[PDB]
């Protein structure tokens, strides 16, 4: 076959700087014709890709000037001039030359945004799932950065129960943040062992519910 | 052989000069119409390639892209009507001249273009010759320019737009010429080759059809039809291969167009798919550039016509630059006065300009004053003819001179001589004229009271009174219609009114009556005192009153004095006077039931070939389509190489499949007109020879027949069925495919397609022949030319050069005013057809722009409606064009079905009859009287009888026609008599067999006549049917002395002989014939003028023949010359019909009649 | 516009058998040149198959050649994707795609077509409210939770007002565990709309026909 890779995966890039992400294929991309296909897509968060500039050096109608894409032979660059949060996600670097077309590997861009504490909030179970005989509480770590960030669940202050089902989330576009939940289950036997609970962020940000039913 | 370019033109004025400078400009404009075409259909395939895709200002495109092809069809449609019209016109006034100018010339011509060229042949170096000028200078050489001009603007457009493929498409363009060129000689003047195989066979037909009564009279109908056949089989043969050979050329043309597609679009799919051009770009150069080089080859015939057109104009000048030594539009000859008649002959020597190696004439010298007349007598050429020529200055001497009043001839007019003198020749004739203007013929002021004076003078008044129609009569061809005392009476009295002065008479009284000849010599002697007058006879009636009489021997006048001259010398002229004293038919397709599988694999091929345009058409149209529709580079490449594999495919089939159909229709068709021509020709030789004569039933006549039918009936058998189911294919599936892909366009562009289709068939004629030159209107000034030709000579002492000369032109002016309105006419049509065809693109595109922008359609859709349409009604003109005319061929095929069918009242392959044991050899005849079925009014024999013996030798003599040719045709049955009775041994003849009387008897012509084979071959044709013994030749070919010309020349039996007697002379092949009917052993003896041209030391060894065999067979000689008469033992002398005698030879000496005269010409 | 919707993927035992569907509105549809892209669950897409303008033409990689079959109705505008012998390694979300004038590949893409391939048996949700005990504001923002627990297969919607709110919603993906999926919203609402206006969380299974649209107290 031919495998595009693409060199650079983690893109720290601030508002106003600029951005350089590099596909450097293997086998070397010429048709029969002459012509080079090599176009670049773009995933914003859930939603299907973009197509971006097709051949080598164009761009789709509907595209800002910033972006630049030059290079020859087996070595094709893509450059961001003026990064600004509407431009989020991840770009892929497709070929068509020859007869399996390949996709590549991927490149993540992530804003560099000011540094933010959660603002964490836990969550008291419903008498629902109660009453069947689980528990629900969840704490929703919200509107931080860096991306990474843990929590920690005091169960009535000492047990620090961390049994938890934790589901992360992308970069918010709009204020370029973050967010995870960690929803805590566990049988409804040792649950109501215990009155309150006390789910905190990694100092501690702190919040508890201490009710069975209001 | 070939007259320069610049001495080509110069019968051309100031008008033709402006006619031809314009002509070739507008056919240089005509011509760059398609190319620039290719320049802007090229260019709305990329609008229509753009639009639909971002139906924005579409439509606004193509109303602009409308204007740029109605104006290049209204330029073309200006164009073509100048360039055609003007160049037609511009040969239309030459050619006229010099037709003119050439008859004007071959008239006032030294004699002694007769003998050195011959005249026949004159007439196709005329009529023929101008026709091979006309079409070359005419209209082709506009056509050439045209197709110069396609070439360059061709390659131009082909390098502005790209020139990476314009290389490519012109590295095979040799074989693209070569191909085109080919096709274009094959294309051109292909009705006339036909007379190529028909040309070796026409002269074996023409033979046998010459001499029918002599084949039927021999039997020899078998054999000649058997050469016949082989002529056939070779004939047909020829055909095939050139079926063969134009089907190949047309594939091969069809091949590489095809093949130049597959190309083409395989090379420019990688162009396109590079960035580098469009599909406009590739479109516009490669049409444009492969209609360049094709129209380089359509450009090959012109200059083969020119070369033609050359090569005949060089001879024709050379005939009008000829100025005889002697003639009299030099004027230069002074014009005597003073008339009063002076013969003098002083040493006049000649030799014929016909043949010099002999000198009939060695010398004469004699004097004639005015009224002194002289007679002159001697045998019949002996130069008297000749002489009386030679006195009107028709010849000149080799030595010496002759003079007049003094002078001499020599240096004064002739006119003025050859006007002021009257000569009545051997045989005077007369022309296809009325009686006022034959008496007229001599000059100009000759008054209807002159016309009845004459006829008053020479006792030519009576005619008038008992023959209605009394001064514009119209007189029969050569002087048919009369009889020999008013053609005699004519004569004299025309001859009379010319106002003569010196009268000159040949053989004046050979057919005159009793007082006829009495009558027309005293008019001629009241006439002989203001007036000299010689005169020749062989009747001594019309000699005696001539104050001298001499003596002709060796042409030389030897004898001279009056009558008691000569009375006491006993010389010659002494012992001449001591001696005298439907319906139409349709079943035409039952005479070629026999040969259907050629015609069902005819019609399988021509439904394939037939429906090879509308694959065409999805083809293109899909191809194109495959660069509209938005692909991959792959996609569009594997698509691209499988349609132009598809279009290579179709190449080769078209090739294969032409080639096909060439072989199986044109197979079927010479079979056809093989066999058609064999029945034909047998069905021929059964008719009587009552059926034979009819001169509406002439050898030309059947001639074109054998010919013109094979043709006709050839094509409207196969080639009907050819292009009925060729357009059927094409057209059906080309509409029934449009009507499914778009119906509101179909139906727009199906309201054109008459015009496009009649359009092709217009061009097609101008292409290749069908200039109509109507020969009709030009056959009757031939005619006029025709009668002046065979008797130049004769015609030029009466002077009448000027009354035919006019008799020309005032006769050209009918057709020439026509053919000038038809250089216009044509000239349009042609035009505006050709100019529709650039409008088309106008109209069909613009309403496509309006339905590829409401999204009924597609463009792909229009493209494959309009290429299937509009190329497909020019496929159907192109086709139907190609092939012959229907309704002609159909008259043809009705006529021959119409004698093929037929049946003769008396068969001669027919066995009916008598067939009877024995024979002794007796013939009687009965009040037998005998008509012509063509001639009831003049009768010849008024119901004679006879009485003929068994070995008894017939003795019968007469006149120059009597009836003596009559009753040959009696005892031979060519003829049946509705009177009499006939008695052969008691046995009639109305009874007997008519083909078993033949193997019985056998008889002589009156000259012989022979084949193209060897001399064994005619003298064995003699007996046929049965084992011939080369022996018995030699038996009878030694008897007759015949034999010893034939063992010295080499190849002794075995010398192909040439055509009818050619090779030798009369006396030698006079033997052969009595020779021939020798060999048959008959039981009756027939002979008919058998010393005619013969020996008189051969007519011994000729009628030894007939005494050692006369025996048993019922012998009739009939002779001129007594002296093989004298020895025949029954004499029965004829006079008009009733018997004049028969007896016993004394029977006819003492009692003296007009045998006692007979006998009175030359005895010692 | 130019608007493709899909239709046609749910669960499927392995070696059966699917058929996907795409119907395009908003342009010729009979011109253009289709294919279909596949996107895995570690979200690294690859290419599936390729269709002509016309039909003709047909493009599949070197790993699915044989077993799927791509096809197109020009008369209704449908682009249809038959799948057989499907795989575990066949477990991913299908884009339709459409080709693009000066030769761009996929111009204009459509949304998923969720297709899990694997042995398990379909069920409904369990869906619950979330809500502080008593309902204690915060201030002028109020936040309130669900969470939909134990499904299969995981195309599941989750809405709020049936399409009214959507200020201070933070949704979650699930997370796979033992073939439960489990999917948490939250919401954030102002003081004076919560005790005045009650917020209901919607919930719907389109692989059970469920639709549970639980509204939220404290
Ligand atoms: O109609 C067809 C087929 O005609 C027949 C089909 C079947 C049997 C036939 N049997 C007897 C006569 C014609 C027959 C022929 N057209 C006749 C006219 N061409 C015209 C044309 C005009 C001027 C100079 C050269 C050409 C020749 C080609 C051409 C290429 C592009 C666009 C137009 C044309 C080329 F540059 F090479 C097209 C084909
Ligand atoms: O038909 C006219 C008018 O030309 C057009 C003018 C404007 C638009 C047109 N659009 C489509 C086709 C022709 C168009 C041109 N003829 C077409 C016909 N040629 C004749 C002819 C005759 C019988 C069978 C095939 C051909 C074709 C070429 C050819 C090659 C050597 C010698 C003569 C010819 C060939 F063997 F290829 C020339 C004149
Ligand atoms: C005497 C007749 C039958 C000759 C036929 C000539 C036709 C083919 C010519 C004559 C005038 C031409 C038209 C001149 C002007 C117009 C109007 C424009 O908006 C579109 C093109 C259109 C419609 C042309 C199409 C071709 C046209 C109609
Ligand atoms: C005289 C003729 C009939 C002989 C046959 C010669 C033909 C087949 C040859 C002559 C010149 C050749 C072309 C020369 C140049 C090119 C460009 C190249 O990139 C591909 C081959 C191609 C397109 C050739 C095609 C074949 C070609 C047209
Ligand atoms: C005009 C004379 C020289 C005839 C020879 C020229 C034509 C018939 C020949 C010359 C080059 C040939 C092409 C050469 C190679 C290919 C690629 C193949 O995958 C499809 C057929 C195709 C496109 C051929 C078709 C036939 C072709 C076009
Ligand atoms: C003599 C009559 C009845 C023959 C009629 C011939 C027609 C019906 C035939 C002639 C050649 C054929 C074409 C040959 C090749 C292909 C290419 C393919 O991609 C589409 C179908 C298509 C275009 C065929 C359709 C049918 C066709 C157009
Ligand atoms: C519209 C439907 C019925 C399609 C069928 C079209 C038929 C009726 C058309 C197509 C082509 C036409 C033929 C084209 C040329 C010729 C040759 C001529 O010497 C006689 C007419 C004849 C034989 C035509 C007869 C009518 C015809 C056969
Ligand atoms: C003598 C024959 C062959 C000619 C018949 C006339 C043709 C040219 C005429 C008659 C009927 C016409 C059609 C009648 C109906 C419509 C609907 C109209 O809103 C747009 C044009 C359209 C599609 C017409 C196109 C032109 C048309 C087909
Ligand atoms: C059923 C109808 C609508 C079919 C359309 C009829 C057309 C295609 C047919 C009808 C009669 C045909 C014409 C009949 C007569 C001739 C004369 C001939 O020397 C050339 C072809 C030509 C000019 C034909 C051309 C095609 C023609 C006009
Ligand atoms: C008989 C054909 C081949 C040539 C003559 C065609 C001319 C006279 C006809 C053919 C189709 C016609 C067009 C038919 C429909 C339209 C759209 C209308 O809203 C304005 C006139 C317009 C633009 C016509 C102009 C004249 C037109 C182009």
């Amino acid at each position: 076959d031919v495998l595009m890779t693409q060199t650079p995966v983690s893109l720290s890039v601030s508002l106003g700087d600029q951005a350089s992400i590099s596909c450097r294929s293997s086998q070397s991309i010429v048709h029969s014709t002459g012509n080079t296909y090599l176009e670049w897509y773009l995933q914003k968060p859930g939603q299907s890709p973009k197509l971006l500039i097709y051949k080598i050096s164009n761009r789709f109608s509907g595209v800002p000037d910033r972006f630049s894409g030059s290079g020859s032979g087996t070595d094709f660059t893509l450059k961001i001039s003026r990064v600004e949060a509407e431009d989020l996600g991840v770009y892929y670097c497709f070929q068509a030359s020859h007869a399996p077309r390949t996709f590549g590997g991927g490149t993540k861009l992530e804003i560099k945004r000011a540094d933010a504490a959660p603002t964490v909030s836990i969550f008291p179970p419903s008498s629902e799932q109660l009453t069947s005989g689980g528990a629900s509480v969840v704490c929703f770590l919200n509107n931080f950065y860096p991306k990474d960030i843990n929590v920690k669940w005091k169960i009535d202050g000492s047990e620090r129960q961390n049994g938890v089902l934790n589901s992360w989330t992308d970069q918010d576009s709009k204020d370029s943040t973050y967010s995870m939940s960690s929803t805590l289950t566990l049988t409804k036997d040792e649950y109501e062992r215990h009155n309150s609970y006390t789910c905190e962020a990694t100092s501690p940000i702190v919040k508890s519910f201490n009710r069975n039913e209001c | 052989p070939t007259v320069s370019v610049f001495s080509m033109f110069r019968y051309s004025n100031w008008l033709d000069k402006l006619y031809m400078v314009v002509g070739t400009l507008a056919a240089i404009i005509h011509g760059a119409g398609l190319p620039l075409m290719m320049l802007v259909f090229g260019e709305m395939t990329d609008i229509f390639a753009n639009a639909g895709n971002l139906f924005m200002n579409l439509e606004e495109d193509m109303t602009r892209y409308a204007y740029y092809y109605s104006g290049i069809g209204a330029g073309v449609l200006v164009a073509a009507y100048i360039q055609v019209s003007f160049w037609c016109l511009a040969a239309g006034r030459q050619i006229h001249k010099i037709r003119k100018q050439f008859f004007h010339a071959i008239m006032r011509q030294e004699i002694g273009w007769f003998d050195v060229h011959d005249v026949g042949e004159l007439n196709t170096r005329l009529t023929d010759d101008v026709s091979k000028i006309n079409e070359g200078i005419g209209d082709k050489i506009g056509m050439f320019f045209q197709s110069m001009a396609t070439f360059f603007t061709g390659f131009i457009v082909g390098f502005t737009r790209g020139w990476k493929l314009t290389l490519v498409i012109l590295a095979i363009s040799p074989v693209l010429g070569l191909s085109a060129a080919v096709w274009a000689k094959i294309l051109s003047s292909f009705t006339d080759k036909e007379l190529l195989a028909y040309a070796k066979a026409g002269a074996v037909a023409e033979e046998v059809l010459a001499a029918i009564r002599t084949v039927i009279a021999f039997g020899g109908q078998k054999k000649e039809l058997e050469r016949y056949n082989k002529n056939l089989e070779e004939a047909k043969r020829i055909g095939i291969k050139k079926a063969i050979t134009a089907n190949i050329s047309i594939g091969a043309a069809f091949l590489l167009i095809y093949a130049s597609y597959a190309l083409a679009f395989w090379y420019g799919t990688t162009l396109v798919l590079s960035g580098e051009y469009s599909i406009g770009q590739v479109l516009t150069v490669f049409f444009s550039v492969l209609i360049g080089a094709f129209s380089v080859g359509q450009a090959s015939p012109s200059i083969e016509a020119f070369a033609n057109a050359r090569g005949a104009a060089y001879e024709i000048f050379k005939i009008i630059d000829n100025k005889p030594s002697i003639d009299s539009y030099s004027k230069s000859g002074h014009k005597p006065d003073n008339i009063k008649g002076n013969l003098e002959f002083r040493n006049v020597h000649f030799s014929y300009p016909s043949r010099k190696e002999v000198k009939i004439l060695k010398g004469l010298n004699l004097k004639v004053q005015s009224g002194q007349t002289v007679a002159l007598v001697g045998n019949s050429g002996c130069g008297k003819s000749t002489t009386v020529q030679l006195m009107q200055r028709l010849y000149d001497p080799t030595e010496g001179m002759v003079s007049v009043d003094g002078q001499d001839i020599r240096t004064i007019n002739v006119r003025f001589l050859r006007e002021i003198i009257g000569v009545v020749s051997q045989e005077p004739v007369l022309f296809a004229t009325t009686i006022a203007e034959n008496i007229r013929y001599g000059r100009e002021n000759v008054t209807m009271d002159e016309i009845e004076k004459a006829v008053k003078e020479a006792n030519a008044y009576d005619f008038i009174m008992k023959l209605p129609h009394k001064f514009d009569t119209l007189v029969g061809e050569r002087g048919a219609q009369l009889s020999g005392g008013q053609k005699q009476r004519i004569a004299i009295a025309r001859a009379l009114v010319r106002n003569p002065k010196i009268l000159l008479l040949d053989e004046a009284t050979s057919a005159l009556d009793t007082e006829s000849e009495a009558v027309v010599q005293v008019a001629l002697d009241k006439a002989r005192k203001g007036r000299t007058t010689i005169v020749i006879a062989h009747r001594l009636s019309t000699v005696r009153n001539a104050d001298v009489i001499a003596g002709f021997d060796d042409g030389v006048i030897v004898e001279k004095g009056n009558h008691d001259e000569l009375m006491k010398e006993k010389g010659i002229y002494f012992k001449l006077v001591t001696m005298q004293t439907p319906v139409s038919f349709w079943r035409i397709m039952k005479l070629n039931l026999t040969e259907w599988p050629y015609f069902v694999v005819g019609v399988f091929c021509a439904i394939i070939n037939g429906g090879l345009q509308p694959a065409f058409a999805i083809i293109f149209s899909k191809i194109i389509g495959v660069f509209t529709r938005i692909d991959d580079p792959e996609t569009k490449r594997q698509n691209s190489n499988l349609f132009s594999l598809l279009f290579l495919a179709l190449g080769i089939i078209s090739f294969i499949t032409f080639f096909l159909q060439g072989f199986t229709f044109g197979k079927a068709g010479e079979i056809l007109t093989k066999r058609l021509r064999y029945m034909v020709f047998r069905s021929m030789l059964r008719q009587d020879v009552s059926w034979f004569d009819d001169p509406k039933n002439t050898t030309g006549a059947l001639t074109t027949r054998l010919a013109n039918d094979a043709a006709q009936v050839k094509g409207a058998i196969g080639s009907r069925l050819a292009v009925i189911t060729q357009n059927i294919a094409n057209l059906g599936t080309g509409i029934i495919i449009s009507f499914i892909y778009g119906w509101q366009l179909t139906l727009l562009l199906l309201a054109i397609v008459p015009i496009i289709a009649i359009a092709g068939v217009v061009e097609m004629k101008m292409l290749s022949g069908q200039a109509l030159k109507d020969k009709k209107e030009l056959e009757g000034a031939g005619k006029i030319a025709t009668e002046a030709i065979e008797n130049f000579r004769t015609v030029v002492s009466l002077t009448q050069e000027q009354k035919f000369e006019h008799m020309y032109a005032q006769s050209l002016q009918v057709p020439y005013r026509n053919s000038l309105r038809k250089a216009h006419i044509f000239g349009i049509t042609f035009s505006f057809t050709q100019a529709m065809m650039y409008f088309s693109y106008a109209g069909c595109f613009r309403f496509g722009a309006y339905l590829v922008a409401h999204k009924l359609m597609s463009f792909e859709d229009v493209l494959l409606v309009f290429s299937a349409v509009v190329f497909g009604a020019m496929a159907v003109g192109q086709v139907s064009s190609f092939a012959p005319d229907y309704a002609k061929a159909k008259i043809s095929a009705a006529h021959i079905i119409m004698i093929i069918e037929k049946t003769p009242l008396i068969d001669s392959y027919s066995t009916e009859g008598l067939m009877p044991n024995t024979l002794e050899g007796n013939v009687t005849f009965g009040e037998v009287v005998f008509n012509y079925p063509t001639r009831p009014d003049i009768p010849v024999l008024q119901g004679l009888s006879l009485e003929v013996k068994k070995g008894q030798t017939l003795a019968l003599v007469g006149s120059s026609g009597c009836g003596k040719s009559t009753v040959v045709q009696l005892l031979e049955r060519f003829y049946d008599p509705l009177a009499g009775k006939v008695l052969l041994d008691g046995k009639e003849i109305k009874r007997l067999n008519v083909q078993w009387l033949r193997a019985h008897l056998g008889i002589v012509s009156q000259e012989p006549i022979l084949f193209d084979c060897s001399i064994a071959e005619n003298i064995a044709y003699g007996d046929n049917s049965r084992v011939v013994s080369q022996e018995e030749i030699v038996r009878a070919a030694k008897e007759a002395n015949i034999h010893a010309f034939i063992e010295s020349l080499p190849n002794k039996y075995s010398t192909k002989v040439g055509d009818k007697g050619t090779q030798l002379s009369g006396g030698q092949k006079q033997r052969i014939a009595i020779a021939r009917a020798l060999v048959r052993q008959p039981h009756i003896l027939l002979l008919d003028e058998a010393t005619s041209a013969l020996d008189t030391e051969s007519e011994k060894v000729v009628q030894e023949a007939l005494d050692k065999a006369r025996e048993g067979r019922t012998c009739i000689v009939i002779a001129h010359r007594l002296s093989t008469i004298q020895n025949a033992d029954l004499i029965v002398v004829f006079q008009n019909g009733r018997v004049k005698e028969h007896g016993t030879h004394q029977q006819l000496l003492a009692q003296k009649g007009i045998y006692f005269s007979m006998v009175s010409v030359q005895a010692g | 516009e130019v608007i493709l919707v899909e239709s046609g993927g749910g669960l499927v035992k392995p070696g059966g058998s699917l058929k996907l569907s795409c119907a395009a509105s908003g342009f010729t549809f009979s011109s253009y040149t289709m294919s279909w892209v596949r996107q895995t669950p570690e979200k690294r897409l690859e290419w599936v198959a390729t269709i002509s303008s016309g039909g003709g033409n047909t493009y599949y990689p070197d790993s699915v050649k044989g077993r799927f079959t791509i096809s197109r109705d020009n008369a209704k505008n449908n682009l249809y994707l038959q799948m057989s012998s499907l795989r575990s390694e066949d477990t991913a979300l299908y884009y339709c795609a459409r080709y693009y004038r000066y030769e761009a590949w996929f111009a204009s893409w459509g949304q998923g077509t969720l297709v899990t391939v694997s042995a398990a048996k379909t069920t409904a949700p369990s869906v619950y409210p979330l809500a502080p005990v008593c309902g204690d504001t915060t201030g002028s923002s109020v936040t309130l939770g669900c969470l939909v627990k134990g499904y299969f297969p995981e195309p599941v919607t989750l809405t709020w007002n049936s399409g009214s709110l959507s200020s201070g919603v933070h949704t979650f993906p699930a997370v796979l565990q033992s073939d439960l999926y489990t999917l948490s919203s939250s919401v954030t609402v102002t003081s004076s709309t919560w005790p005045s206006q009650s917020i209901t969380c919607n919930v719907a299974h389109p692989a059970s026909s469920t639709k549970v649209d639980k509204k939220i107290e404290p």
